[PDB]
């Protein structure tokens, strides 16, 4: 079925599925919680209206190593850095791309193509006996693949 | 990718009678064969009961086979 | 043994009876790669012998035809 | 007939079985010490550095493992490193270094 | 593709044995000269087989192997050289420059007075 | 120095490496302690009629190398263990027919050796002569490689007791001699080393030695002496014939596996085709409340394989928790690149285990053994036995077997999620009966944990345990709302506890599980 | 074995080894504590996605002169300034470099090649009878040696 | 001395006199007396001597960490007997410090001193968990104190030290 997933992917967390943020690509899935501080922006350029700009998104997500830190924090951050990091030397020069992931929000609002342009977080949070992190707050900055039209945007929500 | 034979007539060969059998015994192998001294064989079939009575020991190396 | 010019077949020979008299291939038979390895080292040694002949030529003023020597 | 082995002889002809092939290449890397190979004496395992240190000086152990991994990586960029593990044994006389390129989990018993 | 194997380090880039000979002549002159721009270091026990091993450790290049071979005057690496012998190495770029001059315009060599 | 490399370790300290030989094997891993499997197989080495906790570290070592598939029908178990151990460990049991014999070497009073061979299980006795003897027990016929022993004197004990060192080694055909042990022991009953290690011969053999066992005359041990014997090889060992295995050996293996007090969550066929053995394993699975991975003979076409299930006789409500498979194909050998046929049981168990333990708190058994999330095999060079023949889905599902096909990506996929339940009730699915098995097992564990406790708090404790178990279940999602709210509403669980006498707390519990849509259908419609 | 080390290098501090930050090169080692305020960032450039940028790191570390200030504070800061300071006039013009050091984090996340591009701290902390510092908080700015690929990054963690 | 006093609180005697962390000499113009003769490692270790060689960097290195103990017991190592010597010396120092004191507080004082000594030891890392948890678990120390008469406090103390892998071996294996 789907490839490997990280974060609070299973229902065993016993948390509302709606409040879960999900990113998915051909080989990786990351699931998290909709944390405060999220924002988005769309705008245009003019001087006479010239044109528009693609959508922008600023998503801070908090991750908790409730039971299995290896799959919930370490694997999650590894997948995230793999996705943001442009893989342009994977011995396949005929098609190498920095890769884009698809975003699901509230299980009803889907962005088919979005680019993870920036990532950051802090590693100073407390750890476990092995040393995997218990908590983190990773902020993400995301861009649309194009300047989407009104017919493209308004008809994409649920 | 098939090999076979042609049964001719007249002065070029003769046709076997209908119902007569044509047995084809093909000597086959795996190509180049490496046989190093220092191994023991396992005779079978009529020599399966002879395997414990007769030991076959590789003493003279056998190599220099051919391939395709 | 000698500085007389050898032949590639002679070198291949000397190599092959050396190999067969050596017991390590007896314990390890089936090295048909040493065949063309022997070939290649045979041309290597042939070139080396040509170089040695050049060394003899340059080691004597009569044999050396170079302005420098 | 007699088969062959991989220790400085052959695992496979080229990289068909990818991960075991890389493990083999690393194996002939690690089975050689300094001063035992032409051209690049530094090539190979660097046991002559990390021989017989006190097993409990975690700082020196982490320093030596980091330096060895970085130099072997810059030596063979084709094979990056996924997992290195250092696990003590029943007695103080046994350590194990377990290197896995995500699946291989090949381990060697070292002594300090 | 366009590919040719070569390397611009070999002192034996000069095909003349005699020219290579005086090259090793003056490099020996300088090496067993006591010039301060030379290295100051003794022999290592394992250098018997591998004199260029020191060249690798202090420079990372084996081009100095013939340099140390002529410095020690070794008949073969099977035999050893005494540990503690005074060994001197000049800066590599200096040799590179002299050989560059000698294989472009190594004509006057000794002394140029006036054009 | 660092330049020297040794082969065996004595007093000198050095770093050794593998010799230059023709063949070598490896096995490394750590135990699971999560979910286990059991099954009977015939392999190389290992004690006959013996259980062996096999992991990734011992799979290739104590089980020997894989045998030739054309060398009898013993290749199914080796393929199954090869495919299963790469991901999961087990408790595999091995037995051989009586034809196999193990060798033994006797040292008389003077220490002279005598070689002998005895059938496995036979006990050797020492008469007036035959001062003592040592027999090999690992099961190897000492033919590939061979076992050699070198014995000589050594330093005495702190009590001054004379001591001798003996070293055991295995020598291959090419001449590589790898030691296994080197120990200093003494005839003295109270022989204590300076470490305090006991040097008594039988205790040392049973404790530190692992391949050889010694019998010593307790009346001639005092008068016994020692000799210098080097590289003594065992002769007369024989593995016997393994193609034909007695039903008596089959049932002995069955009963010892039954009596084995080791945890295993599932049982695997390992390619056995004995009908009596299959039935015995089925009843073991039934009365131990576990899952079974039986298989039918691949060599038969569909038309007769469909009745083969009741021909075997494992159809019924008793064999409801087990599943039976079929592999009408032939793949490529991993070593001999030949047409090899073996079942899907081990990989199916592996897929189930990994799927259930994807979840970390308790695990989810509600997973279907269909689809490419688990049912991806693609061994090598698959060849259909009967390309023209195709399975019949309705007759197959009626027969409760499991059928296979190929996915889009070319993987081999098991397109079934049903057990061997004759009746069409909800037990005929696969995950759901496993769900009841798991919940029942957990309930048994908790009841035993709370068992043997004074009354008055037992009811409260059991209620709290069941409530928290329900919490974990609803977190896992297995517990879902009832299909029909008319009767029980949306509340999917009920529990009661009553008393009969001083004992007999009768607890009753009913739950609503979920499903994975085994009934498969669909209809798109038009609009014009 | 290893060259000289500074900071809380020995186990005598009795502190968890996991929480220790370590930097190591051919001739110097510095060991410290993972202090709050750490952060990292990776990003890319676009206008049409053009390319990426190397990893960045902002690591504040606190050092305590518990027993031996000379080795724990003075020697530590000396090694740090030696490493950051480009040694390009060490009478070896055939190879002079500003030098790069290798970073170990949590004893399991290793950055083989990273450049200490910036350093700062305060010297106003109280001292000892001799005068060596008791405490400091040195913040560091670090850069990756290249724009590392996803295959380079994701497979480098433990 | 320099190795043990690298640590500042109490020092670490668990250091091995082998490897180039300490065994680097390289005086000048080394000449082997018997170049053809080579040492025998097993006979050497049996004889409890110490043998030498040359490292990769040309330094002179002592490739041994054993004392002159005939028996192969754990005393035959080098650092471990020094570990007992150091702990015994410290114990003697503290006992003499607390010596000649009225009773009733002596037991408490000795217990506190030994406990803080154990704390410094576990900080130093010399005190490590037992090899076999079957008998003593992972708790590596034990102490008791008893009385005989007006004098003769009998104190008994057992500890689990560490090791630096004097037994030296290794085996890498293949996969094909």
């Amino acid at each position: 079925m789907a490839p490997i997933a990280y974060g609070v992917y299973s229902q065993a967390d016993g948390v509302s599925p709606y409040l879960k943020v999900t990113l998915t690509n051909s080989q990786y899935q990351v699931t998290g919680y909709i944390s405060q501080g999220a924002a988005m922006n769309m705008a245009q350029n003019w001087e006479v209206w010239e044109g528009g700009t693609p959508p922008t998104f600023t998503l801070p997500v908090t991750f908790i190593a409730l039971n299995n830190p290896f799959i919930e924090v370490s694997g999650a951050i590894a997948a995230l850095t793999a996705m943001i990091s442009p893989e342009l030397k994977a011995a396949n020069v005929g098609g190498q791309i920095p890769e884009r992931v698809t975003l699901n929000i509230g299980r009803r609002i889907n962005i088919t193509d979005v680019a993870i342009q920036d990532l950051s977080f802090d590693l100073d949070a407390p750890r476990d006996s092995n040393g995997y992190f218990l908590k983190n707050t990773v902020n993400l900055q995301l861009t649309g693949s194009s300047i989407y039209n009104s017919s493209d945007i308004v008809r994409a929500f649920q | 990718e098939q090999l076979g034979v042609r049964f001719g007539d007249g002065l070029i060969g003769q046709i076997p009678p209908e119902g007569s059998t044509i047995t084809l015994k093909v000597w086959c192998t795996n190509g180049d064969i490496t046989l190093v001294a220092g191994q023991n064989l396992t005779p079978v079939d009529s020599a399966a009961n002879l395997a414990n009575l007769i030991s076959v020991k590789t003493t003279t190396p056998i190599t220099a086979g051919t391939d395709a | 043994m000698s500085k007389t010019t050898p032949t590639k077949d002679s070198i291949r020979a000397e190599f092959e009876e050396l190999v067969e008299k050596d017991s390590f291939w007896s314990k390890f038979v089936g090295s048909q790669f040493v065949s063309m390895l022997t070939l290649f080292i045979t041309q290597i040694v042939y070139r080396c012998f040509q170089y040695a002949d050049a060394a003899l030529a340059e080691g004597f003023i009569s044999t050396a035809t170079r302005r420098s020597s | 007939i007699d088969p062959l082995l991989t220790l400085e002889l052959s695992g496979v002809k080229t990289y068909e079985s990818q991960e075991e092939a890389w493990g083999a290449r690393l194996y002939e890397w690690l089975n050689t010490y300094q001063g035992e190979v032409y051209g690049d004496p530094s090539w190979g395992n660097v046991l002559p550095q990390f021989k017989h240190e006190p097993t409990n000086l975690s700082h020196v152990q982490i320093a030596v493992e980091a330096m060895l991994l970085q130099k072997l990586t810059v030596d063979l960029p084709d094979i990056p490193i996924s997992g290195l593990s250092v696990a003590e044994g029943d007695a103080f006389d046994k350590l194990k270094i377990s290197i896995r390129i995500r699946d291989i989990t090949i381990t060697q018993d070292v002594v300090l | 593709t366009r590919q040719y194997p070569l390397s611009r380090y070999d002192d034996r880039n000069i095909a003349d044995p005699i020219l290579r000979a005086e090259l090793r002549k003056e490099v020996m002159l300088m090496c067993e000269s006591n010039d301060k721009n030379l290295t100051i270091y003794y022999v290592l026990p394992d250098e018997q087989y591998r004199p260029d091993l020191l060249a690798y450790r202090m420079w990372g290049i084996a081009e100095l192997r013939w340099v140390v071979t002529l410095a020690a005057g070794l008949e073969d690496e099977s035999q050893g050289m005494t540990v503690g012998k005074k060994l001197k190495l000049p800066p590599a770029t200096w040799i590179r420059e002299m050989i560059r001059h000698f294989q472009y315009d190594g004509q006057v060599i000794g002394t140029l007075s006036i054009a | 120095s660092q330049y020297s490399i040794q082969q065996s370790l004595g007093n000198a300290s050095g770093v050794a490496v593998s010799p230059i030989n023709a063949d070598a094997t490896l096995s490394t891993g750590v135990a699971l302690n999560s979910s286990l499997w059991a099954g009977i197989g015939v392999f190389a080495r290992g004690k006959p009629f013996t259980v062996l906790a096999v992991t990734e570290s011992n799979y290739e070592d104590v089980l020997g190398e894989p045998l030739k598939p054309s060398s009898g029908s013993q290749f199914e178990p080796i393929r199954h263990v090869y495919e299963a151990i790469q991901q999961t460990s087990g408790y595999v049991v091995r037995a051989v027919p009586d034809d196999a014999k193990f060798p033994i070497i006797m040292f008389d009073e003077s220490g002279e050796p005598a070689y002998s061979a005895l059938p496995y299980g036979s006990e050797i006795e020492l008469d007036s002569g035959e001062a003592f003897a040592i027999y090999v027990d690992d099961g190897d016929p000492c033919i590939s490689p061979t076992r050699e022993l070198t014995i000589e004197t050594a330093t005495a004990d702190s009590a001054g007791n004379e001591r001798f060192l003996l070293k055991l080694t295995q020598t291959t055909s090419l001449g590589v001699v790898t030691t296994l042990e080197t120990h200093t022991v003494s005839l003295a009953e109270e022989a204590k080393d300076d470490m305090g290690r006991l040097c008594y011969l039988p205790t040392a053999l049973e404790a530190r030695s692992k391949y050889l066992r010694a019998v010593v005359n307790e009346e001639l041990i005092s008068t016994a002496k020692v000799t210098n014997k080097k590289s003594l090889a065992f002769t007369g060992g024989t593995n016997g014939d393994q193609s034909k295995i007695s039903t008596a050996a089959y049932l002995r293996a069955v009963k010892v596996l039954n009596n084995a007090p080791y945890m295993y969550t599932a049982v695997l066929g390992l390619g056995c085709y004995d009908n009596a053995a299959i039935t015995a394993l089925g009843k073991i699975c039934a009365d131990r409340l576990i899952d079974g991975f039986f298989d039918v003979k691949p060599t038969l076409t569909y038309a007769e394989a469909l009745p083969a299930v009741e021909d075997t006789g494992l159809l019924g409500t008793d064999y409801v928790s087990c599943s039976v498979y079929h592999y009408p194909f032939s793949c490529k050998d991993k070593w001999t690149q030949s047409r090899v046929v073996f079942g899907l049981s081990g990989v199916a168990y592996a897929a189930k285990a990994r799927g259930v333990k994807k979840n970390s708190d308790v695990g989810g058994w509600h997973y279907s053994p269909a689809g490419e999330e688990r049912a991806v095999i693609a061994r090598a060079s698959i060849q259909p036995l009967y390309p023209e023949d195709t399975p019949d889905e309705e007759a197959m599902v009626k027969g409760r077997l499991n059928k296979v096909s190929v996915g889009t990506s070319g993987q081999m996929i098991i397109d079934d999620a049903l057990t061997c339940c004759t009746q069409d009730n909800y037990l005929h699915f696969q995950h759901v009966p496993s769900l009841m098995n798991a919940i029942s097992r957990f309930f048994v564990q908790l009841a035993r944990q709370m068992k043997h406790s004074p009354d008055g708090i037992t009811a409260a404790g059991l209620t709290k345990g069941m409530t928290k178990l329900l919490d974990r279940f609803v977190a896992s999602g297995a517990l879902v709302a009832p299909r029909d709210p008319d009767a029980d509403g949306t509340e999917p669980y009920v529990l009661k506890v009553t008393q009969a006498e001083f004992d007999k707390w009768e607890v009753v519990w009913a739950c609503c599980p979920t499903g994975v849509a085994r009934r498969i259908q669909g209809v798109p419609l038009l609009i014009k």
